[PDB]
RNA sequence: UAGCUGGAGCCCAACGAGUUCUAUCAGGUAAAGCCAAUGAUUAGAGGCCUAUUCUCAAACUUUAAAUAGGUAGGAUGGCGCGGCUGCUUCGGUGAGCCGUGCCAUGGAAUCGGGCUCCAAGUGGGCCAUUUUUGGUAAGCAGAACUGGCGAUGCGGGAUGAACCGGAAGCCGGGUUACGGUGCCCAACUGCGCGCUAACCUAGAACCCACAAAGGGUGUUGGUCGAACUAGCCCCGAAAAUGGAUGGCGCUGAAGCGCGCGACCCACACCCGGCCAUCUGGGCGAGCGCCAUGCCCCGAUGAGU
């Protein structure tokens, strides 16, 4: 509307990838997604129902609602001064499970045992990620060194 | 002492040392080589 | 106070040993990498991106 | 001295794939040690392919002239930028110091080619006996009887005490 | 006489004087647009309870 | 009409953030490709075919960046036990919810105090780095991101809305930024190496106030051999009032390229005093006070 269709500028967007046409494997099908769960959108285009706007490709969302052949997907749209949490309901097809909360998630389960072995022990501990700092010094061996040097310049071999 | 000197004076032949020059092949005439 | 002073050395002196070891057997000490910055400002706050 | 002459070691950083690699090692020639590593990094870079965020810098030595008090011939090898081109050259130089041989080198190439200290790089420097020096300039102060007029005096007083706008008659100033 | 067209110059620094506005992080999001069924189910389970 | 702004509040203090990091998604622009599809396109070779080959694409593309985009990084979590459902399943099978007892060292870095009402003005914009469309071009016409001027003084660019520096209460002292140190003009005719000689008004400060193809047995460095290259200089180089490196002038420069040491110099930075704004405090069996007062503390001060 008012200048630009639905679909408009998804040339590229909405093309299947290089050789990955035709069928849609059963993956796609019988994945199972729990409201909370997080997801990716990923529209393809072969499948033309529950087909979410060009925006909404590329970003990752809250599961809110789950009906029969779709999905209720909540992902933030900033409109000028605020994020207007949209929500939009989506065909299986055109979601992926998200792993943005997969570390996290392994990583909780590994807090709570190391935690656990410092309750067992008496001590206390911390469990908590630091950023890659300063390495500690350290010694090499004597070996072999080789000299580098800067190459004369040659007006054939430019090209 | 002496094994103090003979590391210095092989740390300094070390750092005072220079390369081939040998694969630069066209240049050989006009560099040192 | 006391303690701190006398660790500033022994530590600056250790790397002095450290670095002369690592030269004694023929090698390279490398010396911890730094953990502490001081930033200073150097331009104005007039047309910031 | 304005310019110094360090050793820089690195390497890449130790990897699973390799976990001891090469060591690679330089002389450049920079104002100060800052400046030697950045230049060390640039090569490195370059010419091999690790940079400063994949490798481990090891060393950073300065190197020093043995005789600071004879006089040696010194020849460069150099690599500039021009406005067109890049051009090598050879330059040979007089001094006390390799120092200040690369002090003259840069200079020199500021005013006879208008080439700044980033446009240009040492591919190699040496010590030449006085029986191989090639350029003219060099030899002729190589005259064991050498003997000459001093033709331009600069007539100033000794230290700035002794500064007058007038003086009663002309200089007399004679070689 | 003609004039401009459209720019979205200085729409951003606008939208930014009271910074973006989240939404406020509630507990208890609201059930609206879920399907009717199992919401009348829920209703009715709670009423039960 | 929404946005930007003021005023009035009120509610509270873990919550966030024009930033990075760790992890994980998405992309078809740059580049590249044609020895891959679509299209264009030069040439031979061997037998229409085969193997090569020169050159291409905003409305071509297999591959495919950088920069930007989204999500997550616990107390709004988890685990048992027990219930409810009219939903779901062959089925306590599940999906949820309700109750209840336990567990959860605060889960990367850095930084930090943050629901509603009423209303004003505005809705001609312009300029700059980068990207970018039309046009021979334009101080032209139109877009993307950010900054700036408009709304803003102050120091430098001789001068100038926008360039460089830097933003501001009234002052004292110290020091800097940009830019400079022959005089105009505050600060060296400072220390050091080269190059240039202009009988064309030699040359001399980002934007910026222009110069080209091409030449020189001017001079100085290089490279390759028994000509080539690139610095400064000269030719190429023509407009109307008399004229402008800002002027005078300058030639071991007071020009050009590169250094060294000190110095000059903003309303910028530091220390101090005072005025105001804002923040946080103290003062009753009151010898007790314009309590709307007084005292103490810290930061702040541009404005159509
Ligand atoms: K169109
Ligand atoms: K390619
Ligand atoms: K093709
Ligand atoms: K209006
Ligand atoms: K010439
Ligand atoms: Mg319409
Ligand atoms: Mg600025
Ligand atoms: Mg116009
Ligand atoms: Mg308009
Ligand atoms: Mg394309
Ligand atoms: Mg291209
Ligand atoms: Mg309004
Ligand atoms: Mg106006
Ligand atoms: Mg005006
Ligand atoms: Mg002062
Ligand atoms: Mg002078
Ligand atoms: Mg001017
Ligand atoms: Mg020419
Ligand atoms: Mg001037
Ligand atoms: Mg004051
Ligand atoms: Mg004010
Ligand atoms: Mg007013």
């Amino acid at each position: 509307p008012a200048g630009h269709g639905l679909r408009s500028r998804t040339r590229d967007l909405f093309a299947r990838p290089f050789r990955k046409k035709g069928y849609i494997p059963l993956t796609t099908y019988l994945r199972t997604y729990k409201v909370g769960e997080h997801v990716d959108v990923k529209v393809n285009g072969a499948v033309h129902k529950g087909m979410p706007h060009k925006f909404y490709h590329g970003r990752t969302g809250r599961v809110w609602n789950v009906t029969k052949r779709a999905i209720g997907v909540e992902i933030n749209k900033q409109v000028g001064n605020r994020i207007i949490k949209k929500r939009i309901h989506v065909r299986v097809e055109h979601v992926q499970p998200s792993r943005c909360n997969e570390e996290f998630l392994q990583r909780k389960l590994n807090n709570d045992k190391l935690k656990a072995e410092a309750k067992v022990r008496g001590e206390v501990i911390s469990t908590k990620r630091q950023p890659a700092g300063p390495k500690p010094g350290f010694m090499v061996e004597g070996t072999t060194i080789e000299t580098v040097t800067p190459i004369p310049y040659d007006v054939v071999n430019d090209l | 002492a002496a094994k103090v000197k003979a590391a210095g004076k092989a740390w300094y032949k070390t750092m005072i040392s220079d390369s081939d020059y040998a694969e630069f092949d066209n240049f050989s005439k006009w560099l040192g080589v | 106070a006391e303690q701190y002073a006398g660790e500033y050395e022994a530590q600056d002196k250790e790397l002095v040993q450290l670095k002369r070891e690592a030269r004694m057997k023929g090698g390279f000490y490398v010396s911890p990498e730094a953990k502490l910055l001081f930033v200073v400002r150097i331009r104005g706050i007039n047309a910031m991106h | 001295h304005r310019f110094h002459q360090y050793q820089v070691v690195g390497r890449a950083l130790p990897a699973p794939g390799d976990e001891q690699p090469k060591i690679y090692r330089m002389k450049l020639w920079a104002t100060n040690e800052v400046r030697a590593k950045s230049k060390f990094w640039y090569f490195l870079r370059k010419l091999k392919k690790v940079k400063k965020a994949n490798g481990q810098m090891l060393a950073i030595n300065e190197i020093f002239e043995k005789n600071p008090t004879t006089i040696k011939n010194y020849g460069i090898w150099l690599r500039y930028q021009s406005r067109t081109g890049y051009h090598n050259m050879y330059k040979e130089y007089r001094d006390t110091t390799l120092n200040g041989g690369v002090e003259q080198m840069y200079t020199e190439m500021a005013s006879r080619h208008r080439v700044r200290a980033p446009c240009i790089q040492i591919i190699k420097t040496a010590t030449v006996d006085f029986k191989l020096c090639k350029r003219d300039n060099t030899k002729q102060f190589h005259n064991s009887k050498i003997k000459f007029p001093l033709v331009y005096q600069k007539v100033r007083p000794p230290t700035r005490k002794l500064k007058t706008t007038y003086k009663a008659t002309r200089p007399n100033l004679f070689m | 006489a003609k004039s401009k067209n459209h720019t979205a110059h200085n729409q951003s620094y606008k939208a930014h004087r009271n910074g973006i506005k989240k939404p406020k992080r509630q507990r208890q999001a609201s059930t609206k647009g879920m399907d009717p069924k199992f919401l009348r189910n829920l209703r009715y389970s709670r009423k039960h309870n």
